[PDB]
């Protein structure tokens, strides 16, 4: 639900996911990183 | 005060199958336990009663050891040996200790002990000890009626349990009630109600039909096979070894007196009688009476029997709701097809139409000699490529080099179907690819290659959302194939 | 739920399958027990504090 719970899961969790593939999680990164955050804090 | 303490501990032992020896034993671990309590610092502490006068003589034990953990209740074998040089490892060394006053604490601790195996487990010895009413109608008081469940009184603390599908759909209990069931299972809830007793099933019948006909208690008539659709109608099937006895009649008893004690037991269900035959067929025929079979066709490979009946018998050999083929083919173990002489005479031509057309089809054979086949028994692809070349050789017409070119015609046939799986759908070429992902058959692999998905790195790139709308994919198995296809493709 | 027939084994007596409870008294006071008076009905066992 929120940004600290997507933050602390790794890239490895979230590829296991339902409905989520490599051109979503790219999104997510290039989204973080858009706010200076990083996936496995 | 002495011979009470005695007379006891053997109704104990009366009460719940126990044994004198092993309610003293217990009793002397309680009291050790509730001197332990009273002792601000924890010691092992060893009871012993006396098993003529009930006096008891309570110690503190030292738990003979090699290597002492706890110095307040373990010793060193060679410091117990100093004491009593008979003692081995394992033994116990005492010390005058005052015994525990028997108040009504130690008595609650006590009793509960004796209640652990005099009460709670008298329910599964009374059980056990019953060897044959476990098995058996066992005979119980209701004492409880709840929405899901009915709690029998058996004696002895002995409690019984019959489940909502365990009863029969119209019958009414009420405490007080005395109610006859079969003893299914004994389970282990000692506390409560470790036995499970039914009334639907079909050994309450066979245990009926045993108790009112002595010739099944002697073994000279046999239960084959029970069928039963509960407190509505029942179907067995008897066998006997004895020519001069008739089972049937047995089984009714002058004037059916047997079979409707037997029925009146289970609410008003209606019993059939039918004799065992060790030809299916023949056992079929009888399974379905009251109503006439005028042919029956066995299909061995599909475990199919179908029943040809003259019009005017067809709705008694189906029954009201299908109840008469369902319960002959739950007797037979055969699925029963019931229909009418012409339905089956007009189902074998639509079936010699299909063989014929399958094999002038595929085997490049005119119509004429697909026919021929078909008369000879020849219905599938399968059987003219397997079948030995002997039987295909009795056929009048057929020589060695036309059975050998029909049978190399029959296996290409079934070869350019495995083609087929192979690639359009996944067998071999696609097993490889759009079955690559772990838990895709060739049909998945077919359906996911229809929509596009033809490739295993095409699978690692779906989403769960992409694959939803695919019959017989759940997103859990979407899931993990598609994390499958992606450990391979992006991690191999 | 422990059988009080038991009781001859363990505890003696007969049965204590009746209520065991000790006469407690209520609430809404304090105070200091300052006299102790027992009086005995002649013919009783007199206990070690009267």
């Amino acid at each position: 639900h929120y940004i600290g719970d997507l933050v602390q899961r790794t890239e490895v969790e979230l590829l296991k996911t339902p409905n989520l593939g490599k051109k979503s999680l790219t999104e997510i990164k290039d989204v973080l990183a858009s706010r200076g955050l990083s996936l496995g804090m | 005060m002495n011979k009470e303490i005695l007379a006891v501990v053997e109704a104990v032992s009366n009460e719940k199958a126990l044994p004198r020896e092993k309610i003293f034993e217990a009793l002397e671990s309680a009291l050790a336990t509730a001197t332990k309590k009273k002792y601000e610092q924890e010691i092992d502490v060893r009871v012993q009663i006396d098993r003529k006068s009930g006096d008891f003589d309570t110690f503190r034990r030292w738990l003979v050891v090699d290597e002492v953990t706890q110095p307040t209740k373990e010793i060193t074998l060679e410091a117990a040996r100093y004491e009593d040089e008979s003692l081995n490892l394992g033994d116990y060394v005492e010390d005058q200790i005052e015994s525990v006053t028997f108040d009504r604490i130690t008595t609650q601790t006590a009793k509960q002990v004796i209640v652990q195996k005099v009460r709670e487990a008298e329910r599964a010895m009374v059980v056990d000890q019953f060897r044959e009413h476990e098995g058996e109608i066992i005979t119980g008081v209701v004492k409880k009626v709840n929405r899901d469940n009915i709690s029998l009184d058996l004696g002895n603390n002995a409690e019984a349990v019959i489940l909502r599908e365990d009863m029969l759909p119209r019958e009414n209990f009420r405490p007080g009630d005395r109610v006859r069931g079969v003893l299914y299972s004994v389970r282990p809830e000692a506390r409560g109600a470790q036995l499970f007793v039914t009334r639907s099933k079909p050994e309450m019948l066979i245990e009926l039909f045993r108790i009112e006909v002595p010739e099944i208690g002697e073994e000279v008539i046999e239960i084959k096979a029970a069928a039963r659709d509960p407190g509505s109608r029942a179907k067995i099937a008897v066998k006997t070894n004895d020519k001069r006895i008739d089972p049937v009649g047995a089984c009714v008893g002058m004037r059916g007196a047997r079979v409707q004690a037997v029925s009146t037991e289970l609410g008003g269900e209606r019993i059939d009688i039918v004799l065992w035959d060790d030809n299916p067929a023949q056992f079929v025929i009888n399974a379905m009476a009251p109503a006439d079979v005028a042919s029956i066709v066995v299909d061995e490979d599909k475990h199919t029997m179908d029943i040809a009946v003259e019009a005017g018998n067809l709705a008694q050999a189906i029954g009201r709701n299908g109840q008469n083929v369902r319960l002959a083919s739950q007797l037979s173990g055969w699925e029963l097809n019931v229909m009418t002489v012409d339905d089956l005479q007009a189902k074998h031509q639509a079936e010699a139409h299909a063989a014929i057309d399958t094999f002038t089809k595929y085997l490049d054979i005119d119509e004429d000699f697909a026919t021929v086949l078909v008369e000879e028994g020849f219905s599938t692809l399968e059987e003219l490529a397997y079948v030995p070349m002997k039987e295909l050789l009795e056929i009048e017409g057929l020589d060695e080099p036309t059975v050998e070119a029909l049978r190399e015609r029959a296996k290409n046939a079934l070869a350019t179907i495995a083609q087929a799986q192979e690639e359009s759908l996944g067998d071999n070429k696609p097993a490889d690819d759009l079955l690559n992902l772990e838990g895709v058959d060739r049909d998945l692999a077919f359906k996911l290659a229809a929509r596009g998905v033809c490739t295993l790195e095409d699978l690692a790139e779906q989403g769960i959302d992409d694959l939803a709308d695919i019959e017989g994919l759940t997103d859990e198995k979407a899931g993990a194939l598609i994390m499958a296809a992606r450990n391979i493709c992006w991690f191999g | 739920t422990p059988e009080e027939k038991l009781l001859r084994a363990i505890f003696g007596e007969k049965a204590s399958d009746v209520k065991d409870s000790s006469l407690r008294v209520p609430n809404g006071v304090s105070g200091t027990v300052i006299d102790v008076q027992v009086f005995t009905r002649d013919g009783v066992e007199k206990d070690k504090r009267a």
